[PDB]
């Protein structure tokens, strides 16, 4: 109602005036340059930014004159220098951007903030890493982690096998956070036979913000890209403070907190090591992956017609019964406890294998490993040929199952794939230091 | 009878009120008490941000580079993850909102009809966030008065910041209790144009938010700022003026402080001293004194100290003249050179603390000074000796122009000392996570009708209508016993009499 | 294949027999009782219990000869008494059993485990409640709670009040593992206006097994069924030894690890306090209801037809609308960060809304606290009319919104309701210590 | 040349033994690796389990009345939930599987079709999940020998317990690494009629076990335990005994003391002696003793000790008597009696231990002894005397009716020595959490055909087809070089002597 109305009195966003308006019977004046609508709100009310730098709201109905002093400004579109002058022994560190934000230019007095990629930026921005290496800023989409599908974490796999076998020291994925756990296992299965460092990263609080884990998080993941372990991982913070981060093998990690930048844990299996921004490292595990020059491999392989179901009281076998119908080829079934299903679905999950589904089973309790020998649920589950998945992260098993189902189709190949540890996917046993860390 | 003709000199007065709201935290449902219960801690750092092309500010980067760290005090029970920067804030509180929408109508303001917050950019590393969550909420506003209306250009509820608990170098350390806590600012307009006027704006603000009866009452819960100025002196900001009743002395005397310096430069221009007359070069006078009886001077020798000099042209007899009340240019520079060194001599203080016309005169020479330069010495190490007369020399210099703009603060005596240089623009900039908040007519009417009855007008009331005397009438508000004393009589009990004086004169 | 098989020569269960049997080549013998096939295997063997006590499989194929030398001794059949005399001065405490064993026999020359729950088997095998208060355990139904329902929430909450109002000093519910922290939200808003204490309590380890975690369990939760504490609780194990137990409020707590008894976690919040067999007791806050003579009061209003929705990268808005279509009054998602769902879905979960029904969104993060005003998506799904759940978990979420339907149908209220705290589920802000606590 | 006409007394021998695998643990993917590290540890206490008919087994109830808690060590890297009873158990570990299979063949035992697991309980608290997981693997399997063929009846592949560390009262430390090692348990049958029958079977398993090249080779690994009886005599169990070598006169030593027991026995009945006839009476002797040379008991008195004495009607000569040498049925008093007391004194023993003949007879007297009435004395604390004089009488009257059916340890001497009453039968239940595992056909014939070579079997192949010496041959296994120089010959080098000759003797 505001949007149309302002440029009927022909107005454009940023030109300064001079609005009075009524309140209660009486005039009052104000001076400002009118701002963009809320980010999503039909507005009664118009946004005024006044020479304090403080954003204002007035009621339309209220507006009696507005007046035009000064017109819009707008001015130059700056640019910056995509790639920078590396420095003579130094590793060349390729930057995949994913569409996570790493950085940003703020312009005050507009109030607008835009995204930064650029080396010139993310040099006078975050200085730091171009002391550890020639970053290379490559632009490979601009995405949330939010919407981000199977297809993408593929376009990423390559990107990553290029630069990485195309001399490149290391890589450092610039992911979203939402789905990153996601990103991360998918890569660990697609990037086979790798012999250097990949590192997914982002921040919990925007690149904008003084505060923001941005920086740290960046500093840490690119000394690691440069590490010896060859093997695809995500670092942030470990704590909550500007300590030292932890570098998570990428199939053993979920986002455990909505904001927190603990918010990334490792799931019945130990981080790789903490690093800290200053170069000190630690690895808190000696089986990891290390250094070699043997080439990566992409294996892309896919079958995305799977869906995850988090079972729970109350739950009909219709939910099953529609995915089996609209021709899904796996379920990643998130149980209960051991791995369980109310009995009163364990036909409809029967009847899923026979329609040569593949039935995996995890549970909603994150960590511990899913058995269905000890209880009859379970061995009922077994019977109807579910498959169970030992202690793999419920994502890690639906990204695997896709992944797994891009390969064969039979139910007794995909077992073996399934259960075969390709990464940190899987344990032999679980360790006593390995819950709530 | 006033000491000077404020309105000849340009007089120019401004007031800046901040006090905390006794409600919850501005941004989460966060009780605002204080605990000295630190159960855990956390560090953090804080980093510039780029501007629109790529810039640093000057201010923050030189922050950077300083490296120091942040260390957060904090409890398990009042630490929340808003205030540690690891959850987004909701917010305002309703509750503060509404008493800043109060205080708004209360002081004739016109409260804004939809608010938007702010991040104000706050290095310190006292706003865990980077930034301080502020926002306009009323304006134009204006407080009647003998000498004519005063305006209140805004009003404006923000975020309190962190109590700082230490400022170790490369570590500063805050208390996390205190961020959060909300305020309400009240700022008046550069016109105020003589003291007692200003007394009268900054009591009625006063009043206005005791009316509310939900701001924070206690110690450091107050903030009142004067800006003064004079036709060509300069602004200047003075913080910490403790009690409402030094609002009038303080203002004049810094119009005479202003006043004064006037006179003195004048004196200067006349003498023909242009700052560059001034040269940064410090005379090593060590050895005049090498066997001086001024205790001072000689210690710092002992430990290997030297006695620097700087001659200043035709600022003889200029050093010492009185500003203020026991106050002259020389405390000016000295102040100044405080930054580095514990105090200073100059020529027209002495002979004196020991040192003796041999001593004077011995400089005098070395010097080579007229009967109009001067001299000013520092007995420190080297370096430090000759930062302090740099600091010095800035000052002797900023004199022969005028008032150097800075920001002094209070004292008891009703003077002003300087504190530090004025503070720069601030940069702000969206605070995107809280939605803008729409102010319902009916809300504004609803709460402006309801408004709280200043303490006079209650005074004055118990004066009218239940006839007690005086006395009764303000002891009970001025002692803050006006809230009960309302409560006995709402009995229809204890007239009025029996009521007041068993308050304010038996139980005392 | 077995089953037949043996009947036909006349063998019965329990039978000691002599079979002989050819392995290659070769001649063998045993003597042994016959004994039940495994759970779930069909045929092809005979399993059979030596004198050692020791149970042998017999392939069929290879039997040569059976005889049988002695007949099924199957005998006694011993009863024990139900209820018990009560110790003079002791509260009375009733045990509604649920399904979830606390205790067992075991036939060890059969080698049956038989559940109990009698008060003379409980005070045979568990003195120490005894000794606390005067125990009364009264059968409700013994279920799973792997396939535990609605209607059953509502039986246990009516079955509580009445012992609760017949004058029982608190109530003790011996719940499954597997469902328990789901049960334990349906009681808490189930059971209005509450005075006494409510106990959830179950054991990770069977309760025959010498290490069971039944016992302690039992003893804890029968103490703070004297407490005065005025709400419902899960009690369980607050380490991996037997050290103390740790009483949850019954709305943040969550099943986290998939055997451990260190399983039950507060999320969001912190444990009531902390309880040792031995009797001690650490409350870990001041803010719990205390008790009173307030007479509880039922609540059984619930629309069951609403299902919880996990998000993960690439769900066709399919899912969202086979269960609209289905007419389902609520869906409560399983959301990203803080609350977010692929835009790519936005538009299912859009109409959804218009048809009426009550989404609300979690998080996958356990921890933490939704929030839809930070990010673009956010907002997005604000402005298609989703009720952000603040900090709910989403189990907590999926079962309050079972209740608010059933009470009803108007969007706007449903807000209000699902907002409004009726026990311990929302929280006015998060505290530092309440992660993977 | 026997010292006993073996074949006329009842001689029965029964073998079991006990061989950690070098797999990983039974029931989870772990490293059987033993370490001293102890990275955390965690509390724990078993409770006892009503039977069919609601009754608590005595044995185990009486663990926990003690209220002992159970502390057990392990390290971050080598302990996993598994063995911690906080995940349940996946097994049987294939390789430790196998492995028996093959050593089931070696035996030429009949392996079963379908394994079951069971569930032996155990009081302990040396198996945190409260119970050991066995298992029947084959049966009636058979050891060729001189004497004729003795018969294995079962052998079982079960978990190993943990590691005892301390035993603190009310507390017991266990280190968890050892728990969950796989554990081989062959048991044969006693029909062994020889104590070399014995040392044959028992040597031939031993290589059998070897030949899998899969054991383990350590100190405390390798447990045998064997079972005697004669004709009119008991089953005794002898547990611990050290080498192989060893069993042929341990054998015989047990033999030889159950036979002298006997002949006791027969001695008594002839005096007409009964196990009524035993009066469990205390004299209060001490007095007599008030002034002894026997430092032994008067520093019993001295510190507040009393001195008593037992009837034992027609005993004496004959508690005096050797059974073994230099064991006599006395030893056998002060082995049960140890249970209270360090020791005891006999009649038949002194005048000795500065024990004044005076002493002796004044001792005869105050308990009237006959020509043949013996006394036993044990200075002690009033009721430790008591106790220990009342399990004296036990074994006495025992005595007097035969062989007391114990559980003895073997001594280096070749005797034994009293430990405790023979193991009550042992309590177990279907091992649920694993599923029924069956052995193809498929799989049984695999294994049969590719069995290992027995040691021996290679020393007498390396003779007879590399021509090499005896001596040499056996140096070459015996020192477990049968590797290395399979391997050097491997090569079509060194054609046995040079290899041999290098290994066995150029090395050393
Ligand atoms: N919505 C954001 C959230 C974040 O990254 O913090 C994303 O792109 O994942
Ligand atoms: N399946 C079991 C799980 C347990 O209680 O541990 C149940 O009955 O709920």
């Amino acid at each position: 109602r505001v949007d149309e109305f302002l440029k009927e009195r022909n107005i454009n966003v940023g030109d300064f005036v001079r609005i009075t308006k009524e309140e209660d019977g009486e005039e009052v004046t104000y001076e400002g340059y009118i701002m963009p609508p809320y980010e999503l709100s039909a507005g009664d009310t118009l946004v005024l930014k006044l020479e304090n730098g403080y954003n204002i709201g007035i009621a339309l109905e209220k507006i009696r004159r507005i007046e035009v002093l000064e017109r819009a400004k707008v001015k130059p579109e700056v640019h910056f220098e995509a790639l920078i002058e590396g420095k003579p022994g130094l590793p060349e560190v390729t930057i995949i951007g994913t569409g996570g934000t790493i950085a940003s230019r703020i312009d005050y007095e507009t109030g607008a903030v835009y995204p930064a990629f650029t080396a010139e930026e993310l040099a006078k921005a975050l200085p730091e890493i171009f002391e550890v290496a020639n970053v290379k800023p490559k632009l490979l989409f601009n995405i949330f982690s939010e919407d981000m599908k199977p297809k993408h974490w593929v376009k990423i796999a390559h990107e990553v096998a290029k630069a990485l076998n195309s001399g490149d020291y290391g890589v450092v994925v610039a992911h979203g956070t939402d789905t990153m756990g996601y990103t991360a296992a998918a890569l660990s299965f697609m990037l086979r036979n790798l012999g250097k460092p990949v590192v997914l990263v982002g921040a919990q609080r925007s690149s904008d913000r003084p505060s923001s884990d941005a920086a740290m998080n960046l500093i840490c993941s690119v000394r690691m890209a440069t590490s010896e372990v060859a093997e695809v991982m995500v670092v942030m913070h470990g704590e909550t403070g500007d300590t030292y981060c932890l570098a998570h093998r990428g199939t053993k990690v979920r986002k455990m907190h909505t904001s927190r930048r603990d918010a990334f844990r490792s799931i019945n299996d130990v981080p790789i090591a903490k690093i800290w921004p200053n170069g000190e490292i630690e690895f808190l595990r000696k089986d990891y992956r290390k250094r070699s020059d043997e080439e990566v491999e992409v294996d892309d392989k896919i079958e995305e017609k799977v869906a995850l179901v988090k079972v729970y009281p109350g739950i009909s076998s219709e939910i099953i019964d529609f995915l089996v119908d609209k021709g899904y080829k796996g379920i990643v079934i998130e149980g209960t406890g051991l791995g369980h299903t109310p009995n009163d679905i364990i036909p409809s999950i029967e009847r899923a294998v026979e329609e040569g589904v593949a039935v995996c089973m995890t549970s909603q309790c994150i960590y511990g490993r899913v058995n269905l020998n000890v209880y009859s649920t379970g061995r009922k589950l077994l019977k109807a040929g579910v498959i169970p998945c030992e202690d793999m992260l419920p994502e890690t098993a639906y990204v695997k199952l896709m992944w797994v189902l891009g390969h064969t189709q039979n139910l007794e190949e995909v077992r073996k794939m399934m259960l075969t540890n390709y990464a940190g996917e899987i344990t032999p046993y679980t360790r006593f230091d390995t819950y709530l860390r | 009878t006033d000491k000077f003709n404020y309105e000849e000199l340009g007089l120019k007065v401004g007031l800046e009120i901040h006090r905390q709201l006794d409600t919850k935290k501005l941004f989460s449902p966060v009780p605002s008490e204080l605990s000295d219960k630190v159960e855990f801690t956390f560090q953090r750092r804080l980093r510039p941000t780029m501007s629109e092309l790529g810039e640093i500010d000057p201010a923050a980067l030189e922050e950077f580079k300083k490296g120091r760290v942040y260390v957060y005090e904090g409890n398990y029970e009042l630490t929340d993850l808003v205030y540690m920067d690891e959850e987004p804030p909701r917010g305002p509180d309703r509750e503060a909102l509404e008493v800043a929408l109060q205080i708004a109508y209360l002081l004739n303001a016109k409260p804004v009809d939809e608010v938007y917050y702010m991040r104000k950019i706050v290095i310190d590393g006292s706003n865990v966030s980077g930034f301080q969550r502020t926002a306009i909420i009323a304006t134009d506003g204006k407080v009647e008065t003998p000498w004519g209306a005063v305006g209140i250009p805004t009003i404006c509820l923000e975020e309190d910041a962190a109590r700082i608990i230490e400022r170790k170098d490369k570590e500063v350390i805050y208390r996390l209790d205190r961020l959060g806590i909300p305020l309400i600012e009240i700022s008046t307009t550069p016109d105020i144009h003589h003291p007692e006027q200003a007394k009268v704006v900054a009591k009625f603000i006063g009043d206005a938010l005791r009316a509310t009866k939900k701001v924070k009452r206690g110690l450091g819960t107050i903030r009142q700022d004067l800006n003064v100025s004079i036709k060509g002196g300069a602004r200047i900001e003075i913080k910490g003026v403790q009690e409402l009743d030094m609002i009038p002395i303080i203002i004049e005397r810094e119009v005479e402080r202003q006043l004064n310096l006037l006179k003195i430069r004048d004196e200067l221009r006349k003498r023909g001293v242009k700052p560059k007359d001034i040269k940064e070069e410090f005379y090593d006078v060590t050895d005049i004194f090498e066997n001086t009886k001024s205790k001072i001077i000689a210690r710092v020798i002992k430990k290997g100290g030297k006695v620097l000099a700087i001659k200043l042209p035709k600022f003889r007899g200029l050093i010492g003249r009185e500003i203020q009340p026991g106050r002259r240019l020389g405390t000016e520079f000295a102040d100044r050179a405080k930054k580095y060194v514990p105090g200073i001599f100059h020529i027209d203080e002495l002979p004196n603390y020991g040192i003796s016309q041999e001593e004077v005169n011995k400089v005098i020479e070395r010097l080579n000074l007229s009967e109009e330069d001067a001299f000013v010495l520092v007995a420190a190490e080297e370096e430090k000796a000759k930062n302090a007369l740099r600091e010095v020399i800035k000052r002797a210099r900023e004199a022969i122009e005028g008032v150097p703009e800075e920001t002094r603060r209070a004292l008891p005596d009703g003077n002003t000392e300087y504190m530090r240089p004025l503070p720069g623009k601030a940069r702000m900039y969206p605070e995107t996570d809280i939605p803008p908040l729409r102010i319902p007519d009916d809300l504004k009417k609803k709460i402006k009708e309801n408004l709280p009855e200043l303490p006079q007008a209650k005074v004055e009331r118990y004066v009218k209508e239940y006839k007690l005397d005086r006395s009764l009438a303000q002891t009970l508000v001025d002692d803050e016993r006006d809230e009960l004393f309302e409560e006995l009589v709402s009995m229809g009990v204890k007239p009025s009499l029996a009521a007041s004086i068993l308050v304010v004169v038996l139980k005392g």
